[PDB]
DNA sequence: TCGAGAATCCCGGTGCCGAGGCCGCTCAATTGGTCGTAGACAGCTCTAGCACCGCTTAAACGCACGTACGCGCTGTCCCCCGCGTTTTAACCGCCAAGGGGATTACTCCCTAGTCTCCAGGCACGTGTCAGATATATACATCCGA
DNA sequence: TCGGATGTATATATCTGACACGTGCCTGGAGACTAGGGAGTAATCCCCTTGGCGGTTAAAACGCGGGGGACAGCGCGTACGTGCGTTTAAGCGGTGCTAGAGCTGTCTACGACCAATTGAGCGGCCTCGGCACCGGGATTCTCGA
């Protein structure tokens, strides 16, 4: 179970995801990949905003689902 | 100075096709397509904002306009693209 | 028989308002309870949703198909749990009937209950006979025609929406348009000996002894058990040009199989492909083919194995695989 | 959870455009003789035209955040396709 | 006993349904067909009493306008009866 | 006194100019108050349509063993796609010709 | 001194209402003073022509009340009106009475 | 609140072109939709003519040219004459 | 400055034959070369009238390549490749 | 010895050679003279942009080809193979140009 | 079922010109505030959309029958196509001239905006007569003989 | 050409519901004044259109032979029009329920607007290679036995 986080530059990354975890841990995992701060990550999938607090299975993110990641304009 | 979407249509081609060019006449057609489709959607949203007595062209009006003009699955794909884009825009 | 504009028969409207005397009246007269309306809800579904028990008891005792699929492939367990009936799901589990069922979304009934009691109670270990020939001879077609006109039947233009019986001259089923439309619709496939049996007795015979025990038989049992078609929630895209089987012939195959022809090549990294959220009923129970049901079909002539058959939720399967699917009435892995 | 509501839908109602109705539309068109295979073709063409017009009439309604397809957003759905309709606006 | 030769009543109905303006399709079956078609596009959509009328007043006026062209094609092939190929050709020429 | 000037096109990930689309939506008197997300949505729709047409034209050009896209390739790409042909049904792509097809009855 | 603009030009259609609809329709940033008096005169002529033809059709039909059928006859009987109103569908309008020469015995 | 239409004006035109002939209600709605449709055609073409010349106003010329473009043949020849006569009677008075 | 006349014959019979071959026509009747010229004159008049009145509204005397595209757009025949 | 193609095979190779090409099928100078003589009754002494007559021609060739693609289906509808002056009129009446 | 000849396509080599790139420049996109108002949202009211039931009744439907003609086959001819030879003007190159398209500067008159005043048309009734509805009568038309 | 059944047009009673007319009012249209800029007008540059002359050859024109298709005629079956009995939902009235259309009030977040800034796009030029063009050897149609 892995996803594809596509940054606005077009470069995508692969990272292990638990099928029943929440967004907080997988958002903090991006810090171990590119050093992105969790407070200002704002990942997007299927046109939704995917705010923290809810699990990933709520948005029905299956395997190899390409997500997005826009950063607030203060550090982009 | 005349304006054209040539700089952009080349960028979109380098995305859809890394090794592919476009002749002057094809850029002139693709620019006319982007201007014609832009005019179609803008006029639809204009007629769509006047039907509801509105005065603001919102993302919803453009979404309905591209749902009206574009046929078949093309509209369902363009709506998703516009949605993905505006979500990344307003989230920054 | 008599039906409503919504496909609701007499038993449907009798079980919706839960009128039990009418239910007994229509069940003791011989009405078939394993019937789906224009949506696909059976009397079991309606009864379970509205909260009625005696009608469910009579239906279970009158040999009604309990493992049925409703509008969005909703099993009766789904509605019975979605509407909070505990004794109802208890009575349903008293007969079993695939407690681990699945809707089009993929949500097993447990994902509906939102109730502790149900979550703890669930997890414990015919009409006109149309006879038309498929690739037969001249005198064979005349024989089928006279057998149809003596047995009160008709002769259609190689297919219609009311075809129930097809015939094969050989022992194995071919791969032409008509046999695919027969298998996907769940018709009876005969080895041309059934007409030979009827011409000796001048009456109808049993189709069980003259049916081939292969994929078509699985499709027949699928149609009889009211389960959905083969290619349900499977979206198919025809890439390039086809010469063996026309693109139009494949389109008709996908339409008859219940699948949607995608008009635009499904990009594996787009948002539309990943927002599908549908499963396939005939996908292998717990393999990597249920959550990813979207196929790009192509004739295996030049483009060989691209070393990647699945990229997310988009599959690249050859047309020979699509034909072998109808051969076996399954979704073979890749 | 779920909608907890059976969605009762209609099906095969294209047969409501019966054979005599198609004959009277033809007779009005000026047709003298009518082949038997054209009734299915006629009702299919009618279903296609309605799906092309109602789809625009529905999205004209979904935009206004309504749930009743009015008569003014149907003539608007017909004006877009060139089939302007006088009498309802 | 007394039987209008095949075609006499046909012309008698052509002269009748052309001078009249009443709707030739039954209203309730067309309303049910509209509700059956619109259910694919949005669930629980309601229709005004004038919406279905406006949706049929221009629907049969399109079918009548199609059958004029189907006649003009059946006559082009030196025929009297119209066939599915006539409607197919009319739609292909008209851009449908 | 001012942070980095990140253009709106790169903020939405799309390639077409959000600023130019916004300027043209305002200066074409389509309405009085053009929204902020409407130019982004319209630029995204235009970019998707352009990407589809260009992908089909490149696929048509690779079949002709050519890299540079010509109006003939655009005509072969639009007229071969059902949806794109419905969109451009009343459009003449200059120097595009027609689709190569002969009626099965005309052939011997 | 309340001489309306529709009475100055000698028209019967509203000049002020046409001006208001040109200003509200968002057709241009500015609207000339001679545009409403010109547009309200073309609409007053087109109406005075379609109604003239409809009244002629009603007189030839032994009636004194213009109905949608008479409007359809007036629109489809004139060559210029049939080209202008060629794509419109007049509700309750019917069809021009005509039969092909091949169908007549 | 309420709708606006050219019903009274169509009545006043009919009273001078056919003093003995009246009009129905469904036929009045059709005339109201017809006037509202030719308006959106001439004004819709006026927007385009103004933009094509980078103009910001809609003068009498940008309405005469739209009548000439949309109206077919003789109707256009007479419509521009009526419009010019109305403009002349309006500017002089 | 020059007065021109009878220039529709300039659309020669082999030109119409080439147009029909491109359209897919295999056999052409001898009377097509006179009806096609009439249809061509009708269409060219319909487009050129709109182009010329566009030019007259623009207060010009040179029919540009843009008002012709506009005239083709008015008739539902938008022409791509000449917008600039 | 005098190899003479059968009637009907040169037309097929002429269709195959003109459907894959994009060049203008009518000579430029006669079409230009036709356009200039048509635009003589509307406004006399009128100039034409070099890209205007080409745009007129680029649209006119496509129009006459789409008409010849529609009038050929009428010829096949009548169980024929040649197009007659009676089917162009039909294709133009169905399309809405002579009704 | 075979033999000579034409057209299509692939590979290799040459060369004019247009596509991609670079640089100077500028004006339009971006950002930052600031203020006005458009519409999102909550709330209330009313009506028309939906649903049902009862009764009648005219149209939809199935079936039997006759025949109109759609289609297939045959024969005739004629005219359109393929080809060779004569013709001719489209096209390319070059040169010249000037009419008007584009631009800029100046100005002024026309139209948006605002305040005020007023009466014309729309909602609401309300009286009334013209086309339908039925009844009776006469003329032209189709079918059979 | 004549006789009988019937569709169609025409004259008359009554009749009813939609059309023509009267009235309150309020909100949109008209007057008057002011301010700003969009467009009319004059002058200027050049460039892009028009016109002409000379040579070439490839498309156009014309004559001719032939065969393939357009068209007329005839036969056959079959499928569609037509009439009759049956049925089956369409349609109209009557009532009931309420979901949602429509209007009203708050307010707040979003978009117009102005000032300062800068960098991305646009025009000018600059170069080189994908593509057009030509020649040679090896696959497909096509005529013609």
């Amino acid at each position: 179970m892995q996803i594809f986080v596509k940054t606005l530059t077009g470069k995508t990354i692969t990272l292990e995801v638990e099928p029943s975890d929440t967004i907080e841990n997988v958002k903090a995992k991006i810090q171990d990949k590119e050093g992105i701060p969790p407070d200002q990550q704002r990942l997007i999938f299927a046109g939704k905003q995917l705010e923290d607090g809810r699990t990933l299975s709520d948005y029905n993110i299956q395997k190899e689902s390409t997500l997005h990641l826009v950063l607030r304009l203060r550090g982009c | 100075r005349k304006e054209s979407y040539a700089i952009y249509v080349y960028k979109v081609l380098k995305q859809v096709h890394p090794d592919t060019g476009i002749s002057s006449k094809a850029m002139s057609i693709m620019n006319s397509f982007v201007n014609d489709v832009f005019e179609r959607i803008a006029g639809e949203a204009s007629r769509l904002a006047h039907y509801n007595k509105r005065s603001t062209i919102t993302s919803r009006e453009i979404q309905t306009a591209v749902r009206l003009l574009l046929p078949g699955e093309l509209a369902k794909h363009a709506v998703s693209e516009g949605t993905k884009a505006v979500t990344k825009y307003t989230s920054a | 028989g008599h039906m409503n504009h919504r496909g609701e028969t007499l038993l449907h409207i009798a079980s919706i308002k839960g009128d039990i005397p009418s239910v007994e009246y229509l069940l003791q007269n011989g009405s078939d309870p394993n019937v789906k309306d224009h949506a696909g809800w059976t009397p079991l579904h309606e009864a379970c949703n509205h909260g009625h028990l005696k009608v469910v008891e009579l239906l279970l005792q009158h040999k009604a198909l309990v493992n049925t699929t409703g509008y969005q492939n909703d099993s009766p367990l789904h509605d019975a749990a979605k509407n909070g009936h505990v004794d109802i799901v208890k009575l349903l589990l008293s007969y079993g009937a695939s407690r681990n069922a699945v809707n089009i979304f993929g949500l097993r009934p447990v994902d509906y209950t939102d109730d502790e009691s149900m979550k703890s109670l669930l997890l414990l270990p015919d009409g006109p006979l149309v006879l038309i020939g498929s690739g037969l001879s001249s005198e064979q077609q005349k024989m089928l025609s006279e057998l149809a006109v003596i047995l009160k039947a008709k002769k259609y233009t190689e297919f219609d929406s009311t075809v129930t019986h097809v015939v094969v001259p050989g022992d194995a089923v071919q791969s032409t348009l008509k046999c695919m439309l027969g298998i996907l619709n769940g018709c009876w496939i005969l080895k041309f000996e059934w007409v030979k049996a009827c011409l000796r007795r001048k009456v109808c015979e049993q189709e069980e002894k003259y049916e081939i025990p292969e994929g078509p038989r699985r499709s027949r049992l699928n149609r009889e058990q009211l389960l959905p078609k083969l290619f349900d929630g499977c979206y198919f895209y025809l890439w390039g040009t086809f010469k063996h089987h026309p693109k139009d012939n494949l389109i008709k195959l996908v339409t008859a199989g219940g699948g949607q022809i995608l008009s635009r090549k499904p990009k594996p990294d787009s948002d539309v492909t990943q927002t599908i959220n549908t499963v396939a009923y005939h996908a292998r129970p717990d393999s990597d083919q249920r959550f990813c049901t979207q196929y790009i079909i192509y004739e295996d002539l030049c483009n060989y194995h691209p070393e990647r058959v699945r990229q997310g939720k988009v599959w690249k399967a050859p047309s020979s695989w699509f034909i072998d699917c109808v051969m076996s009435f399954e979704l073979l892995p890749l | 959870g779920g909608a907890k509501r059976h969605r009762k839908v209609l099906r095969d109602n294209i047969q409501g455009i019966t054979k005599p109705a198609i004959r009277r539309l033809a007779r009005r068109g000026g047709v003298k003789r009518i082949s038997g295979l054209i009734y299915e073709e006629t009702r299919g063409v009618l279903k296609v035209f309605l799906e092309n017009v109602i789809r625009d009439a529905v999205t004209y309604t979904e935009h206004a955040k309504r749930k009743t397809v009015t008569a003014m957003d149907v003539v608007y759905a017909l004006k877009r396709q060139g089939r302007t309709l006088y009498g309802f606006g | 006993p007394h039987r209008y030769r095949p075609g006499t009543v046909a012309l008698r109905e052509i002269r009748r349904y052309q001078k009249s303006t009443e709707l030739l399709i039954r209203k309730l079956p067309f309303q049910r067909l509209v509700r059956e078609i619109a259910q694919d596009f949005k669930t629980d959509l309601r229709f005004q009493s004038s919406a279905v009328m406006a949706l049929q007043e221009a629907s049969e006026a399109y079918l009548v306008a199609l059958f004029e062209d189907t006649n003009l094609c059946a006559i082009h092939a030196k025929r009297v009866t119209i066939m599915p190929k006539d409607i197919q050709l009319a739609r292909r020429i008209r851009g449908e | 006194t001012r942070a980095k000037a990140c253009t709106r096109s790169s903020r939405a990930g799309l390639q077409f100019p959000v600023g130019r689309v916004h300027r043209l939506l305002r200066k074409g008197n389509y309405a009085e108050r053009v929204g902020a997300g409407a130019p982004v949505y319209l630029a995204a729709v235009l970019e998707y349509l352009t990407a589809e047409i260009l992908e089909l034209a490149g696929n048509a050009a690779r079949d002709n063993k050519k890299t540079r896209i010509i109006p003939r390739h655009l005509q072969l790409a639009v007229r071969n796609d059902e949806e794109l042909n419905k969109l451009l049904g009343r459009v003449t792509i200059a120097q595009g010709g027609v689709l190569p097809n002969i009626q099965s009855v005309l052939l011997p």
